[PDB]
DNA sequence: CACAGTGCTACAGACTGGAACAAAAACCCTGCAG
C-alpha cells in the first residue's frame, strides 16, 4: 500500500546496486561522505576561534589553519609514541 | 635522624647538598636548586596550571593531551597532572 | 559497522624492604695444553 508506485531513492539504491559496487570498488562506506562532513564541525569553530576576523582575510586563515589541523606530521608528534 | 630530629627526612639531605655544590663553585646550579622545593612551583605551582587551563578555555581531555605531549617530548614534564589540579 | 572525545569514576598499573637467590658480566686466575 505504501510501495505500490513509490519508493524512496535510497531504498531502491540499497536494494539494487550495492552488491555490484562492493564487487567493483572492493568496498564502500570507507568512501562515505562522513570524512567530509564531519570536518564541517571544524569549519564552524575555525570560523570563530581561529578567524581573523574580517570578510577579506577570514577564509584565508580558516583554510590555512584547517590544513595545519589535517597534517599527519603533527599528529605523529601528538601521539607521543605511546 | 633520631638524635636531632626524629623523622625529618628532607632537610638533612638538602642543606649538605646545595652548599656542597656551591663549594667548588660555578653558581649556575644554585638558582635551580634554591628554587627546587618550597618557592615556588618547580615545575609550575598547580594554581598557575589550573588558571592556565580554566582561563585559556582548554578542555580537560585537551589539557591532558597537551600534558602527555610536553611530558614525553623533552621532559622534565612541566604541567601538573589532572588529579592534582 | 564514523569518530574524537565528554569528566569523574573505577583500580588497573607504577612504587618500598630485606632477605637471598641466581645469572650474567667481564676480571683474575689457575689448570692443562703446542
Amino acid at each position: 500500500y505504501r510501495y505500490d508506485g513509490k519508493i524512496t531513492n535510497y531504498l531502491h539504491k540499497t536494494l539494487a546496486h550495492v552488491p555490484e559496487i562492493v564487487e567493483r570498488d572492493g568496498s564502500i562506506g570507507a568512501w562515505a561522505s562522513e570524512g567530509n562532513e564531519s570536518g564541517n564541525k571544524l569549519f564552524r569553530r575555525f570560523r570563530k576561534m581561529n578567524a581573523r576576523q574580517s570578510k577579506t582575510f577570514e577564509l584565508e586563515d580558516i583554510l590555512k589553519h584547517h590544513w595545519l589541523y589535517t597534517s599527519k606530521y603533527l599528529q605523529k608528534f601528538m601521539e607521543a609514541h605511546k | 635522624a633520631e638524635k636531632e630530629e626524629g623523622g625529618d627526612v628532607k632537610s638533612v639531605c638538602l642543606t649538605l647538598f646545595l652548599l656542597a655544590l656551591r663549594a667548588g663553585n660555578e653558581h649556575k646550579q644554585a638558582d635551580e636548586l634554591e628554587a627546587m622545593m618550597q618557592g615556588r612551583g618547580f615545575g609550575l605551582h598547580p594554581a598557575v596550571c589550573l588558571a592556565i587551563r580554566v582561563n585559556t578555555f582548554l578542555s580537560c581531555s585537551q589539557y591532558h593531551k597537551m600534558y602527555r605531549t610536553v611530558k614525553a617530548t623533552s621532559g622534565r614534564q612541566i604541567f601538573q597532572p589532572l588529579h592534582t589540579l
